[PDB]
């Protein structure tokens, strides 16, 4: 029922490197200040979404146990998740509290930032299905290492390892929603389901990237090896 | 290739 101290230790330390990440606050804030246009902030998504790979990067290499699997699986983990991450990242900022009527104008300028209106819909589709789980950090923090420990990813060589490494946080995460929620006995599940949903954004995210409404679509040389784009 | 991530990863 409740948090071991093996599980208490894990959960801590998964919370201590989640929380080596850009603040939320710098992120909207900027959103908010001035409307940009669809250049400069395909710009920002590049510069925003190059440092969040490279966070991505220590917070898995900080995993127990993602260190001892071979090399090439490491790889394969990291890139089949990268996408989704972020995708995870930007919907946890989109439903942080804001005072009235900043989270309207913050949705109005993503909405107007640039991105193809086709793609519109199926992101703030995932982002309002996220804000209705009412997440707390470390909610985000588990479900993070969940997606990137996902066993069943492309070109897993060897996946029980992997699912070894993902289990003690289902657990841990399992715990915590039977009692940050003991009134929803769904929670966990409604949590899960939603991974099935993230996936979709893999499908085309080179596409939504590419349709961007700009004139020349340049990334960096880390976003060309995990995007898949020039 | 994955060249920069295999580097990031290694380090
Ligand atoms: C990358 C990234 C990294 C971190 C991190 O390392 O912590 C945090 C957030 C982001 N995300 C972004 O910057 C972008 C852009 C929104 C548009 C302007 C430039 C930033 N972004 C997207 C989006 C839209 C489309 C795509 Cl293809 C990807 C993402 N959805 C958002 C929802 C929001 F609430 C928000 F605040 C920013 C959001």
């Amino acid at each position: 029922m409740e948090l071991t101290p093996d599980q208490q230790t894990l959960l801590h330390f998964i919370m201590d490197s989640y929380n080596k990440q850009r603040m939320p606050q710098e992120i909207t804030n900027k959103i908010l200040k001035e409307a940009f246009s669809a250049e400069e902030n395909f710009l920002i998504l590049t510069e925003m979404a190059t440092n969040h790979v490279q966070v991505l990067v220590e917070f898995t290499k900080k995993l127990p146990g993602f260190q001892t699997l071979d090399h090439e699986d490491q790889i394969a983990l990291l890139k089949g998740s990268a996408v989704e991450a972020m995708f995870l990242r930007s919907a946890e900022i989109f439903n942080k509290k804001l005072p009235s009527g900043h989270s309207d104008l913050l949705e109005a300028r993503i909405r107007n930032s640039g991105i193809s209106d086709e793609y519109i819909t199926p992101m703030f589709s995932f982002y309002k299905s996220i804000g209705e789980l009412k997440m707390t950090q470390e909610e985000y923090a588990l479900l993070t290492a969940i997606v990137i420990l996902s066993p069943d990813r492309q070109y897993i060589k060897d996946r029980e390892a992997v699912e070894k490494l993902q289990e003690p946080l289902l657990d841990v995460l399992q715990k915590l929603c039977k009692i940050h929620q003991p009134e929803n006995p769904q929670h966990f599940a409604c949590l899960l389901g939603r991974l099935t949903e993230l996936r979709t954004f893999n499908h085309h995210h080179a596409e939504m990237l590419m349709s961007w409404r700009v004139n020349d679509h340049k990334f960096t040389p880390l976003l060309c090896e995990i995007w898949d784009v020039q | 290739d994955h060249q920069l991530l295999r580097y990031l990863l290694d380090k």
